[PDB]
C-alpha cells in the first residue's frame, strides 16, 4: 500500500491523454494455492531476480498495440485484512477486535478510457507478464465485460463502519484511564444520535457483533443507479404525501479525531478515506470463491467516485446496437442492412474498422498464441527431422574419419550406436505422436525461433527495435556464441532426460582438409548450479546426441562415430509456413521509442 | 437383497505432500509418490 501510493505521483502528474486512467484493484490471493511455488520468493528473498510485471492489451483485426507498463507490486503475508483495515499499532499491539483466518493481498494497475465517447464492450483481453517458471505459470484471462461492470458499494459499506467504531468505543471504555472528561464527551455524544434510540434503547449494544463478510459481498451490486435513485425519491414522496395526509385527516467528530491522535500518535493511510464512504466493485468467478474487491478513491472524480454529481455509467452504446440487432431480427451485424450499417459507423467510429474487412483474420480469437506456437514448433521440428534424414540417406563415406578421443577398451561399443541409426531415426519420427507436447511448448528454443524472425518484418512502419529490459539478451546479435543442446538416449526407446539445457563451447582444428571438433569449457563465476553432464568425457559407456544451430537456421550434427551432416532449413519454414500467419506475433512482439 | 446390488469397485490414486512448517524453495519440489487403493479387499489370512 506505500509502494503504489508512492508510484501515484506519477498518474496525479498527468494532464493530458486521458486514455489511460489508473486506479485502484485489489486481487485476492485465494489462487496461489495452486502456483505450486515458495510465497517466500514472491516478496524480499535473495534480491537480485527483478521480478516485474507487465499489462498489455490485444487488439483484435486492428493492428498496434499498448507499450507495455512499468508497474510492481508486493505481497503481505499473515493476516494481510488484520493489518490493512485495523490501523497499525506495532509499539503497543495487543489482543485488539477478532477475525477469523484472513488471506493476503495484492494491488494491480489497469488502464481505463474515459473520454465523451465511452463506449463498451467485451472483445479486448488483459494479458499480464509474470516473471516466473514458463511451465504452468497459472495466469488468467478475461475480457473487458469483468473489467467495468457499472456497479458500486455505496449502501454496505455503511454498517461495516459502524461495527469497528463501535468496538474501538468499547475498547476505549473497558480500560478505566484517563480521566472523567474523555467519558463525559463520549457519553454526550452517544446520546446526541438519538433521544429515544439510547435513553429507552441501548448506548452500544454489542450483542453478537462479530467481524464477517456476510452481507457485504452478497447483495448491493446495482443501488445508487440514476434510476434507483429516482425510484427512492419517488418512493419517499409517496410516503411524504401519505404521512401528510394522515396527519391533516385521521377519522461534530473533532474531539474524537483529537483524542484518537493523542491515544494512537500514529496514522496509517488505510484511516484517512474512513471518514467518508468508500466503493466496493467485487466481480467474482467460479474458478476460484473470491471476490474481486475494487476500492476507488471518494475525493478525486475518478471512476465510481460521487463527489459532485452523477459518476461515469457507461451509457449511450448499448441502446443502439441492440434496436439495430432487432430491427430485422439478426444478431450478426454484417447481414444487416446499408442503413443500420451506416448508423453504426456513424455513433461508432471504431467499428469503421471491421466493415471495410481490413487485416483479414479467422474468427475472432484473441488466445492464438498458444497453438500459434506450438503448430509453429511442430513444423520447425519436422523440417528438422526430415533435414537430418535426408542428410542421413545421403551421407557420404562409412564409420568414424577423424580422430576422436576414444578409449581402446570402449571403442567395442561406441560403433554399435552409430549401426543404430535407423532405428534411432525410426524412434524420433515415432516419438512425435506419442511423448507430451507439454513439454517442449515453453522451451528456449520457440523463444530463439521468435528472436530470429525479429530482423525481418520490422513493424509496417520501421522500429529499431531496441528493448528497455527484461527482453532477449541471449539471442541479440547472433546464436554462434550461446547454444543449446539436448541430451537423449540410444536404443529402441528415445525420452527426455535433462531437464534445462547448458551451452556447451566447440571450436574446428585443421583450417581445412578433415575438420575436426573438440569442446572446451568457459570458467564462470556467476552460478554454481551447474551439471556435469556436458563436462562428461566421450567414454564412460558412449555419450549422448548434440545437435547444435546457429543464428542462420544451421544445423551442423555432433554424433560420435565420425558423421557430421550441415543442413539449413531457413528456407523451408518459409516455403510451409506463408507471411500471413505471423499476423498476431507482429501485433504483440513488437516495441519502438 | 438381489434386488438393489453394486456393479464394481473403482481405483483411485492420491498423492501427498510435506508439512509447510519450512521455508526453503526445495520442500515445494519434491513429492513422495505413495498412496492407496480405493474401497480394496484385503484379507488377513489365507487358504491352504
Amino acid at each position: 500500500m506505500e509502494a503504489h501510493l508512492a508510484n501515484e505521483t506519477k498518474h496525479a502528474l498527468w494532464h493530458n491523454d486521458h486514455t489511460k486512467g489508473l486506479l485502484h484493484v485489489v486481487i485476492p490471493n485465494a489462487g496461489l494455492i495452486a502456483a505450486g511455488i515458495d510465497p517466500a520468493l514472491l516478496i524480499l528473498k535473495k534480491p537480485g531476480q527483478r521480478f516485474k510485471v507487465e499489462v498489455q492489451t490485444r487488439y483484435h483485426a486492428t493492428g498496434q498495440c499498448e507499450p507495455w507498463c512499468q508497474v510492481f507490486a508486493a505481497y503481505i503475508p499473515d493476516n494481510a485484512l488484520t493489518n490493512l483495515l485495523i490501523p497499525k499499532t506495532e509499539p503497543f499491539v495487543s489482543h485488539v477486535f477478532s477475525a477469523t483466518h484472513n488471506s493476503g493481498g495484492l494491488i494491480l494497475s489497469l488502464p481505463v478510457y474515459l473520454s465523451p465517447g465511452l463506449f463498451f464492450d467485451a472483445f479486448n483481453v488483459v494479458a499480464i507478464r509474470i516473471n516466473t517458471g514458463n511451465r504452468k505459470h497459472r495466469d488468467i484471462c478475461i475480457m473487458y465485460a469483468e473489467l467495468i461492470p457499472n456497479g458500486t458499494r455505496y449502501f454496505a459499506d455503511g454498517q461495516r463502519v459502524l461495527l469497528l467504531c463501535k468496538q474501538l468505543i468499547a475498547y476505549i471504555r473497558c480500560t478505566p484511564r484517563l480521566a472523567s472528561s474523555i467519558k463525559i464527551y463520549a457519553e454526550h455524544m452517544v446520546a446526541a444520535m438519538g433521544e429515544s434510540h439510547t435513553s429507552n434503547g441501548d448506548n452500544i449494544g454489542p450483542v453478537s457483533s462479530i467481524i464477517d463478510l456476510d452481507r457485504q459481498l452478497t447483495s448491493g451490486g446495482i443501488d445508487d443507479s440514476p434510476a434507483e435513485t429516482r425510484i427512492q425519491e419517488n418512493n419517499r414522496d409517496v410516503l411524504e404525501l401519505i404521512k401528510r395526509a394522515v396527519n391533516i385527516v385521521n377519522s461534530l467528530m473533532e474531539w474524537f479525531d483529537i483524542c484518537y491522535a493523542q491515544l494512537v500518535s500514529g496514522d496509517t493511510p488505510a484511516d484517512f478515506w474512513k471518514r467518508r464512504p468508500l466503493s466496493i466493485v467485487p466481480r467474482h468467478y467460479a474458478e476460484s470463491p473470491s471476490p474481486l474487491i475494487v476500492v476507488s478513491y471518494n475525493g478525486s472524480s475518478a471512476w465510481g467516485g460521487r463527489i459532485t454529481g452523477s459518476p461515469i455509467l457507461y451509457h449511450s452504446a448499448q441502446a443502439i446496437i441492440d434496436a439495430a440487432c432487432i430491427n430485422a431480427r439478426v444478431d450478426n451485424p454484417q447481414s444487416l442492412h446499408v442503413t443500420a450499417r451506416q448508423e453504426l459507423v456513424a455513433r461508432l467510429p471504431f467499428l469503421a474498422n471491421v466493415l471495410n474487412n481490413q487485416t483479414p483474420l479467422p474468427a475472432f480469437k484473441p488466445g492464438a498464441e498458444m497453438f500459434l506456437n506450438q503448430v509453429f514448433k511442430q513444423a520447425c521440428v519436422t523440417s528438422l527431422t526430415q533435414g537430418l534424414i535426408t542428410e542421413l540417406q545421403t551421407n557420404p563415406t562409412l564409420q568414424q574419419l577423424m580422430e576422436y578421443d576414444i578409449a581402446d577398451s570402449s571403442q567395442t561399443v561406441i560403433d554399435e550406436i552409430v549401426a543404430r541409426t535407423p532405428d534411432l531415426i525410426q524412434t524420433i519420427v515415432s516419438v512425435l505422436t506419442e511423448m507430451s507436447m507439454d513439454a517442449f511448448y515453453n522451451s528456449s528454443l520457440m523463444y530463439a525461433v521468435l528472436a530470429y524472425l525479429s530482423s525481418v518484418y520490422t513493424r509496417p512502419q520501421g522500429g529499431g527495435y531496441i528493448p528497455y529490459l527484461h527482453a532477449s539478451f541471449p539471442c541479440w546479435l547472433g546464436n554462434r556464441s550461446i547454444y543449446l543442446f539436448d541430451y537423449y538416449n540410444s536404443g529402441g526407446e528415445i525420452l527426455k532426460l535433462s531437464k534445462v539445457p547448458v551451452p556447451v563451447a566447440l571450436e574446428k582444428v585443421g583450417i581445412g582438409n578433415s575438420t575436426q571438433l573438440r569442446g572446451k569449457f568457459i570458467r564462470s563465476a556467476d552460478i554454481v548450479d551447474i551439471g556435469i553432464c556436458s563436462k562428461y568425457l566421450p567414454g564412460q559407456c558412449y555419450a549422448y546426441i548434440c545437435l547444435g544451430f546457429n543464428q542462420q537456421l544451421q544445423s551442423i550434427l555432433v554424433l560420435p562415430g565420425g558423421f557430421a551432416a550441415c543442413f539449413c532449413i531457413t528456407d523451408t519454414l518459409q516455403a510451409a509456413l506463408p507471411a500471413s500467419l505471423i499476423g498476431p506475433i507482429l501485433d504483440r512482439f513488437c516495441f519502438s521509442i | 437383497l438381489m434386488g438393489d446390488m453394486a456393479e464394481r469397485t473403482t481405483a483411485i490414486l492420491v498423492s501427498s505432500a510435506p508439512d509447510a512448517g519450512a521455508a526453503t524453495a526445495t520442500t515445494r519440489n519434491m513429492r513422495i509418490y505413495d498412496g492407496a487403493l480405493y474401497h480394496g479387499l484385503i484379507m488377513m489370512a489365507y487358504q491352504a
